[PDB]
């Protein structure tokens, strides 16, 4: 689980809603995607900052972090987590069925 | 109502506001019908007369009306390869400019090493090298216990020999 | 010769032909000019058929027509579809990357019958695009092709089938409508016949001809000898006609509640009203030819009719019964057989003009709805046809058909015949056809039918094979689709001078003679049993006193281009299919000399190509220059003619022309006045004649190499001028307005030197890879800069930089000289897409020279790579000291089965040095019937071979045997055609003499400088992270499942674990990977992959709990 | 047949409501991006449509019952969101599968794990590689067995990293800005530490 | 199948018209046979490795 | 070596710059604003750029003094309402030519 | 399974493996290639892998 | 011969107003020329012609030194707007060298 190329195994299985919302790191609840005006994600939309980690590196959703020095502090004021961009490539969403 | 509404609020994948929407629509069936009329396609021109809006704003609505393309879809003549095989990632290191870069990170510290202690570190605590933040003349004052003042002239001094010409020509290529 | 500016160009062909070849361009011209409804084509279905002219437009318009709201009161019509003058030139709309089309008017009639109200307008219904006068179509710039396509017409087909389980022979039939439902009988394994339709296998015929309102009385005392569905009846357990529609309403529908009238109306919409159910012009024609229906009546009730349905049930019964004649009641007596699926009388050929009107058909059917809808919401009394019809669906309609459209596609020109092969072929794809993936050996099959219609040895030798090819050089196409051929007759055992079309249909019940029989100059055979083709397709001999047909000449079933292919009866099938495939990809070089030995199909080629500019009307020239001629015609009015010059074609190939004419002589109608691309003194030209030898030499020709000497370099023999366009626009953005300028920042001054103070390269200046063309510059303002980036700015004392410069520049890997630059602004009034206010096109030109790794060709598929370019002093020549030019490998020739390659190079040679045949005491046997004014021809003198009655063995032996000599006394050939050759390493002359001759060689569009690729270190994808592919992008090789099959196999696991992880997937692998390698360290320790985190996160999005344990 | 699924399922700790979902999860933006291409013009993955499309529906069905509505309303919700989780897993399974513009089927979540195009065969088995050439062959009978002859141009764009660090090493250029630069350039000096 | 009237001449003496077209019935014939055996193998080698 | 734009002319050298040709006195910090605005005419710069390079990279304040200095040029040398210094909402200030 | 679903019946062959909950444990050469580790094959076998080479003492003194 | 110039064009890709003759045709004609120089450095000669006439190699004036021996050969053809005007340098060498 540590991406050290040691695997003992690999396992897969039926996933449940408690599995589910385990791997999600947010709950995703409006169809928007992106602003058509300030080309910036929307909040609480399929692209949303605060679920799937930061557009920019280093750089929340207004910018009131762009230093390198807030490592792992959310902002007060988005609710984003300042890290290294690539993380949109590994934080999981879901939504909650009627 | 309620069908227009959830049209202007669903239809497209990128979200637009009805009051855009409206305009949208209006433009466009207006300009159909003025192309209708005339028989030639109206100009941007006419177009801004009829909306009585300028001619800026009108291209900026027909710019905005634009949908996305799916990123999946066949791009060949036949079926053998979508879209997406054909986009480059801009955010991608290019692998060669780290090189470049931790390279001039090394020539740099060596060049404010050839230069004095005090200098370098004005420097270093001025562009904020050591860490992120580039400190303020306060700041740089009140950790070196000299007067702001003094700071400011002794920063120029340090850039103006700093600009000296085996630096310069050593750090050029760099660019 | 028909042709009044013709080289003379003597032939070997023994017999005549009694009509010459038409225009071919007339698959495409023909319906064109029908569907537009133009005079010519008044007049020629006028001469041929005037019982019903219409066109396409005013058919489609007639159907359409009128439009009915639900109140009846009121009603629209329209009719009169009429043109008018272009908008611009070709050339111009070609240059401006506009599209050539011209105004269509239709005039609509409003009509209102509650109080009487007439309301006519000439409505402007589009832009109709056009076509020009070689059969193409402009379209934003680019010339585009509608290439035919081959589908199965509309009607009735009955097969036959083995059950394999018993043994029984079954048989059905179907009833397949364009745009309808489809209809099915068949007979079971059992007696039971079943009548599945729309995919529903229940109600056997009994219940359908209840329900179609005949009794049982009815039915016995009609179809009564059908004892099998006799009993099927007897066993039909539904009896009543208002049962067989309640249980064929309740199947058909599911769901709903059966009433009375509305199984009634439901069984009519179904197939007997045109609205939902019809059989085009050609189905109905087919179903009554098949039929026996309807023999002097026009056609029109497209739908189906319950005549019809009846008929076809008897047909079916009366086939598994096993008869062969049927007269349908009120109906001619008919043959009683099953239909071939992939005969040609059944495989129609929807053209150009059949496919605008079915596009043409769905956006009128778009605006009909829709018109219909506005005129019954609108208010009444107060509307106009203006204000009711909108020609947005139809304009829409029309343009999604002429672009993206697999049926009209890029007209490839890399040179004359590659355009005119483009045009006039039969393809079997796009929409209403069979896919590549839904194709079959049986389809893509030849079928005896072909002859005369379609070649069947040009077709593309991919994956689609079979599936592409060629119209016969004589083929026509029929009102209804269906391609003909012409034939002439033979009355007594005479053959006479009539010519009469025939098609597929009624060549199964005639018996066609061969075209080089053994005719006696007089109209008898001197032979009684000639060769001839059956009925079934069959060949065999048959007395001459039975024969009705004959073919009108040889190469009658081959197509145009590879009619051009000397003495191809002498060729494999296969070997000359690539020849006939590889003549089209042939580039235009700089002189394209016309070949020595040939065929009389170029000169028609060139003509009918478009490529060559003819004298419309007869008189004298007046001045000639480079780019202008002008002709003083007989009556007052001169012509001037502009000759376009290193134009760019649609593959970055030039089509220079050239004037072949003089200041003062006279030139007739249809004269070649230049020569194009590929043509010489009017004729195509693709290739050059090399002095080659045909004996192997050192390896270098090894395995289909190819030797060439260094000469063909020096002279220029083979060299091609290639011209390649690049683009960039300068377009607002949310920052500003991106603009072109020479002022770039943070750039060195030499490489500025080449561009004006526009920005752009200057005309004529030498470009290389990594330069710049197009000075342009976007506004960035400034983005995240880190502190080293400051520092540099802030110690160089740079200013704003406040742009970021994405300048044009070359492409890596070619260089070359610029031709000329087109400029467009919006500012000069210039028409651009929307956001784009600057848009600049720079054109590129290198001369390219032979060199080893490109693609040499034959005419008989004898391609090959060029080995090695040797010096001249080092190759074999002659006793008399020329070095021969070409040499390939001698054993590729007996494995291909290409003798006609040799064959061509001896009468090249032949040619060559020219002959006299010595008529001391009469003429020699083998040259009795040799044709006169060929028993002498002067050195380098040109001769044409046909394909079929080309030159014989004896006659060509004879020919090399009369070979007079060169300069002074000395036959460096000897009898049977070869030579002795000094070798130009050694010295020593070669132990044996080897065949040398002149042969045409053609340099294919394969060139290894648009070949070669390389690539570091480059772009990457989105979704995972491996590099990209194509030389578009920087490439990346693909190691494929068979390559890591490979790998596994050698046991070497290290390189397969590099190959896959760090240079495809790891992205800290590939950085660290080329840290290492810059500075000299060992390769670090390959990660994960970035494509298996992906598919795990791919994996966990399908609700699947996959995870990786470490213990 | 059944015991051969219904013992599986005993055997193990997984649950049989696993087959019904209460919530599903939401890939990644990276793994179905959009992009701004060149033009102005924008780029979906495809995969956006039918997330939009669930969103849709389970927001209107939980308007529905929130409000009040009647059951057959409720209940033709309840399909529609039923059908476009199905079409978002397994586009075209059941019905006929759901189109864009162009009267093409949008590709589901499993239909970039199927067939030859798949992933699977596509991207993890066989890749693209970087440090890789083609082109046409001639026949080099000179050459000996263990050799083949590799055009000059091809050969440099191969080995760029490495003769580009010779080059510096040699001192023909200051850094590796400038040797990239001559490299790029094809300077007379990198020809002979090319060999 | 076989045709019963077979080719009498040969390439060196050149062909006559339905000769060629019988000729070409077979070459088609084989030329779709290799197209369609070459994916055919390669499924096979892929089913076994 | 001016900077010029319709009725602004800039001399760096020299230190000036004329409003259709009168001395008119600047403070320092609104002359390199106004330096910044002409070499990039008809091009809007953002807020956090004219920050970054007009002001010191180290700004720690608030945004609202661009636009004190953006006004105080207007009412400067933009005498109308309908000005050469145009304002883009969100995305900063211009200085082009109105159409 | 891994093998199994990259091989054929890619849908058929997930939906057992996760009913099963089966567990792969990467032994095989086709998802060692997969997940990119050395494969268990020729020079990935341990006794080539670990091997250990060093300088003979003779040649180490004489260097 | 090593490099022409004409005065009306720019590269070999262009053609002259007035002559009947191409630029590429034209260098391909002069491919066939003859000469022989006693001086090893580059050689200028001369060619003008003007009015309607077939322009051959007899009408090139070599400078002192240098002999062209096939002046009879064809080299272009004029009209009345016709008007030919080149440069030819010519150096010694042996074999063939490219462009
Ligand atoms: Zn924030």
């Amino acid at each position: 689980m540590l991406d050290v190329n040691f695997f003992d195994e690999l396992r897969i299985g039926l996933a449940t809603a408690e599995d589910i919302r385990q791997w999600s790191y947010g709950e995703v609840k409006k169809p928007e995607t992106i602003n058509y005006r300030t080309l910036k994600p929307e909040k609480d939309g399929l692209f949303c900052e605060k679920i799937f980690g930061p557009t920019r590196d280093w750089e929340c959703y207004c910018g009131k972090y762009k230093r390198v020095r807030f490592k792992g502090i959310i902002c007060e004021r988005c609710g984003v987590e300042v890290t290294r961009a690539k993380v949109r490539r590994e934080r999981m969403g879901h939504i909650e069925l009627a | 109502q309620a069908i227009t509404r959830a049209m202007a609020d669903q239809a497209r994948t990128i979200r637009i506001p009805v009051h855009m929407v409206e305009v949208i629509n209006k433009l466009g069936r207006i300009q159909r019908e003025l192309l209708q009329d005339l028989g030639r396609e109206p100009t941007p021109e006419e177009l801004a007369k009829e909306m009585d809006i300028t001619p800026e704003k009108v291209l900026e609505i027909q710019q905005y009306a634009r949908e996305p393309i799916s990123l999946d879809q066949t791009i060949g003549d036949e079926g053998d390869s979508q879209l997406g095989d054909f986009i480059e990632d801009s955010e991608a290191v290019v692998a060669v400019d780290a090189v470049s870069f931790t390279l001039l990170q090394d020539q740099l510290q060596s060049v404010l090493d050839t230069l004095s202690e005090r200098e370098a570190g004005v420097v270093r605590l001025r562009f904020g090298l050591t860490d992120g933040q580039p400190r303020t003349l306060d700041e740089i004052g009140q950790v070196y216990g000299v007067t702001r003042e003094r700071i400011r002239q002794i920063e120029s001094k340090t850039m103006s020999k700093l600009r000296h010409p085996s630096r310069s020509q050593v750090l050029r290529d760099y660019l | 010769n028909s042709v009044p500016g013709a080289p003379n160009r003597v032939s070997f062909a023994k017999l005549r032909e009694p009509l010459e070849v038409p225009g071919l361009l007339d698959v495409q011209t023909d319906s064109f000019e029908w569907l537009i409804g133009s005079p010519r084509w008044r007049e020629s279905a006028a001469e041929r058929g005037d019982v019903n002219p219409v066109g396409g437009l005013e058919e489609v318009l007639y159907e359409l027509s009128p439009i009915e709201d639900f109140s009846g009161s009121m009603s629209l019509s329209f009719s009169d579809p009429r043109f008018d003058d272009v908008k611009a030139p070709v050339d111009e709309c070609k240059d401006k990357d506009m599209t050539y089309a011209a105004p269509l008017f239709v005039t609509a009639e409003f009509i209102n019958n509650n109080t009487g109200e007439i309301k006519s307008q000439t409505v402007f219904m589009g832009d109709f695009p056009m076509m020009t006068e070689k059969g193409t179509f402009i379209i934003n710039g680019t010339e585009r092709v509608v290439v035919s396509q081959l589908v199965r017409s509309p009607g009735v087909y009955f097969d036959e089938t083995i059950d394999k389980s018993t043994d029984k022979t079954l048989h059905s039939v179907k009833v397949i409508p364009s745009r309808g439902a489809w209809l099915e009988f068949d007979v079971d394994k059992r007696d039971t016949v079943g009548v599945r339709i729309d995919r529903k296998r229940r109600q056997p015929v009994t219940v359908l001809l209840k329900a179609l309102g005949w009794t049982s009385e009815q039915i016995v005392e009609r179809f009564g000898f059908s004892e099998i569905m006799r009993s099927t009846l007897e066993k039909d357990n539904t009896v009543g006609t208002d049962e067989a529609l309640l249980d064929i309403y309740r199947k058909l529908r599911p769901g709903e509640p059966p009433t009375k009238e509305s199984a009634q109306t439901l069984l009519e919409n179904l197939f007997f009203k045109e609205k939902r159910y019809d059989l085009a012009r050609v189905g109905r024609y087919k179903v009554n030819k098949k039929l026996g229906l309807h023999v002097g009546e026009p056609i029109t009730s497209s739908t189906l009719t319950e005549e019809d349905v009846v008929a076809t049930i008897e047909y079916l019964v009366r086939l598994h019964e096993g008869q062969t004649t049927m007269t349908v009641p009120g109906g001619v007596e008919v043959p009683v057989e099953t239909d071939d699926i992939d005969h040609f009388g059944n495989r129609r050929l929807r053209t150009v003009g059949e496919l605008i009107q079915n596009q043409i058909r769905v956006g009128m059917s778009r605006m009909e709805r829709v018109v219909r809808e506005r005129m019954t919401t609108q208010d009444v009394e107060a509307i106009t046809p203006q204000t009711l019809i909108n020609i947005r669906p139809v304009v829409a309609a029309i343009k999604e058909f002429f672009g993206t459209s697999q049926l009209s596609q890029f007209m490839d020109q890399n040179n004359p015949l590659s355009g005119l092969t483009h045009k006039r072929r039969l393809s079997a794809l796009g929409p209403g056809g069979l896919s590549r993936e839904r194709a079959g050996l049986e389809v893509r099959d030849v079928h005896p039918s072909h002859y005369g219609r379609m070649c069947p040895i040009e077709t593309p030798e991919g994956p689609n094979i079979g599936l592409i090819g060629s119209l016969s050089v004589y083929a026509r196409v029929n009102p209804f689709g269906f391609i003909e051929t012409p034939y002439r007759k033979v009355v007594d055992g005479v053959v006479s001078d009539e010519i009469v079309y025939l098609t597929a249909d009624e060549e199964d019940r005639h018996v066609v003679a061969q075209a080089n029989s053994p005719i006696d100059a007089d109209g008898r055979f001197v032979e009684p049993r000639v060769l001839v083709r059956r009925k079934a397709g069959e060949v065999e001999y048959v007395p001459s006193s039975e024969v009705d047909y004959m073919d009108v000449s040889p190469r009658q079933m081959v197509s145009v281009a590879t009619a051009m292919i000397p003495f191809l009866e002498h060729d494999d099938a296969n070997r000359a299919l690539m020849g006939a495939n590889m003549q089209r990809q042939a580039v235009p070089l700089v002189r394209s000399e016309a070949p020595l030995v040939g065929t009389g199909m170029e000169l028609r080629a060139a003509i009918d190509a478009g490529d060559v500019v003819v004298a419309e009307e007869s008189g004298v020239i007046e001045e000639v220059s480079a780019d202008y001629i002008t002709v003083m015609h007989d009556n007052g009015t001169r012509r001037t003619y502009r000759m376009r010059k290193f134009a760019r074609s649609n593959h970055g190939t030039c089509a220079n022309q050239c004037p072949i004419v003089d200041a003062g002589d006279r030139v007739e109608a249809g004269q070649v006045i230049a020569d194009g691309p590929c043509t010489d003194d009017g004729e195509m030209a693709l290739g050059k004649n090399l002095l080659v030898a045909i004996m192997p030499w050192e390896g270098h020709n090894y395995e289909d190499a190819i030797i060439l000497s260094n000469r063909l370099v020096e002279e220029d023999v083979l060299t091609s001028i290639h011209i390649e366009e690049h683009e960039i626009d300068a377009r607002d953005t949310k920052l500003g307005a991106e603009e072109i300028t020479r002022d770039i920042p943070n750039i060195s001054d030499e490489v500025l030197a080449d561009l004006d103070e526009r920005g752009i390269v200057r005309i004529g200046a030498e470009v290389r890879d990594g330069d710049i063309l197009v000075g342009k510059v976007t506004p960035k303002g400034e983005t995240e800069l880190t502190p080293e980036e400051r520092l540099l700015r802030a110690i160089f004392g740079e200013k704003a930089r406040e742009v970021r410069d994405t300048s044009l520049k070359v492409p890596h890997g070619e260089s070359g000289k610029v031709i000329g630059i087109r400029v467009f602004s919006r500012e000069d009034e210039d028409e651009l897409p929307a956001g784009v206010n600057e848009l600049v096109r720079v054109y590129v030109a290198q001369k390219r020279k032979i060199s080893d790794g490109d693609k040499l060709a034959g005419r008989h598929g004898n391609k090959g790579v060029i080995g090695k370019i040797l010096p001249v002093e080092d190759m074999p020549f002659l006793a008399d000291g020329t070095p021969v030019d070409i040499i390939l490998n001698t054993h590729g020739v007996p494995r291909r089965m290409n003798i006609g390659q040799i064959l061509e190079t001896h009468l090249g040679w032949c040619a060559h040095s020219g002959w006299k045949v010595d008529a001391a005491k009469g003429v020699p046997d083998w040259a009795a019937r040799l044709p006169d004014e060929l028993l002498e021809a002067q050195p380098n003198a040109i001769v044409s071979t046909p394909v079929f009655d080309g030159a014989q063995e004896a006659e060509l032996q004879g020919l090399l045997s009369c070979t007079l000599p060169n300069r002074d006394g000395d036959v460096l050939v000897d009898a049977d055609g070869k030579a002795m050759l000094f070798d130009g390493r050694s010295g020593e002359p070669f132990p044996y003499p080897v065949t040398v001759g002149y042969m045409y060689i053609m340099k294919l569009h394969h060139l290894v400088d648009d070949k070669i690729h390389a690539r570091s270190t480059g772009p990457y994808s989105m979704i995972t992270q491996q590099p990209l592919g194509g030389k578009a992008q920087f490439g990346g090789q693909r190691f494929g499942e068979m390559e890591c099959w490979a790998m596994q196999a050698y046991g070497a696991a290290y390189t397969l674990q590099e190959l896959l992880t760090i240079k495809s997937d790891d992205t800290v692998g590939r950085v660290k990977v080329y840290e290492a390698i810059v500075k000299g360290e060992n390769i670090p320790e390959p990660g994960i992959p970035e494509s298996f985190k992906v598919l795990l996160k791919e994996l966990q999005s399908l609700c699947l709990n996959v995870e990786v344990l470490s213990s | 047949k059944r015991l051969k699924v219904v013992a599986a399922f005993q055997q193990s700790g997984n649950s049989p409501m696993g087959m019904v979902l209460d919530a599903v999860p939401v890939i990644p933006p990276e793994l179905r991006p959009m992009v701004q291409l060149d033009g102005g013009r924008f780029a979906t993955s495809d995969l956006n449509d039918l997330y939009r499309r669930v969103i849709n529906r389970n927001n209107r069905l939980k308007r529905l019952i929130d409000l009040g509505a009647p059951e057959i309303i409720v209940n033709n919700e309840k399909r529609m969101l039923q059908e476009s989780v199905d079409a978002l897993f397994d586009n075209g399974r059941r019905g006929r599968p759901v189109t864009g513009p162009g009267n093409r089927p949008l590709k589901s979540l499993s239909d970039l794990l199927k067939g030859k195009q798949g992933r699977f065969r596509q991207n993890l088995l066989g890749k693209r590689v970087d440090y890789s050439g083609r082109s046409v062959i001639v026949v080099g009978p000179q050459l000996k067995l263990h050799q083949c002859g590799l055009p000059k141009l091809m050969a440099l764009e191969l080995f760029k990293p490495f003769v580009m660090k010779r080059l510096v090493d040699l001192n023909h250029a200051q850094n590796i800005k400038s040797a990239k630069r001559m490299v790029e350039r094809q300077r007379p000096q990198v020809w002979d530490v090319l060999e | 199948e076989f045709i019963p009237r077979p080719v009498k001449s040969s390439f060196r003496e050149g062909l006559t018209v339905l000769e060629y077209f019988i000729n070409t019935h077979g070459a088609r014939k084989g030329l779709a046979d290799t197209a369609l055996r070459t994916a055919d193998s390669g499924y096979l080698t892929r089913r076994l490795v | 070596v001016r900077l010029t734009f319709a009725d602004i002319e800039l001399d760096e050298e020299t230190h000036e710059v004329w409003k259709a040709g009168q001395p008119v006195s600047l403070s320092p910090t609104e002359f390199t604003l106004l330096r910044y605005f002409v070499i990039n005419a008809g091009t809007v710069l953002s807020k956090p750029k004219i920050l970054d390079h007009v002001w010191r990279y180290d700004f720690g304040g608030d945004v609202n003094v661009v636009e004190s200095y953006v006004s105080y040029l207007r009412r400067k040398i933009d005498t109308g309402e309908k000005r050469l210094l145009h304002t883009l909402r969100g995305v900063g200030y211009v200085l082009r030519e109105p159409r | 399974w891994l093998s199994a679903a990259s091989f054929q019946e890619t849908t058929r062959v997930l939906t057992d493996a996760a009913i099963n909950c089966r567990s792969d444990k990467l032994n095989g050469l086709k998802e060692n290639v997969i997940i990119g580790k050395l494969i268990p094959a020729g020079t990935g076998i341990n006794r080539y892998r670990n091997i250990a080479v060093q300088p003979t003492e003779e040649a180490r003194a004489a260097a | 011969v090593t490099s022409i110039r004409i005065d009306g064009v720019l590269h070999e890709f262009t053609t002259v107003p007035g002559v009947k003759e191409d630029v590429t045709e034209i260098i391909l004609n002069l491919k066939s020329l003859v000469v022989s120089s006693e001086e090893d450095e580059p050689v200028t000669m001369y060619l003008r012609k003007q009015g309607p006439g077939e322009v051959t190699a007899g009408d090139i004036v070599p400078p002192a030194g240098v002999t062209v021996h096939n002046p009879g050969m064809h080299i272009a053809t004029l009209n009345d707007k016709g008007k030919l005007e080149v440069e030819l340098v010519v150096e010694r060498g042996r074999g063939y060298v490219p462009a």
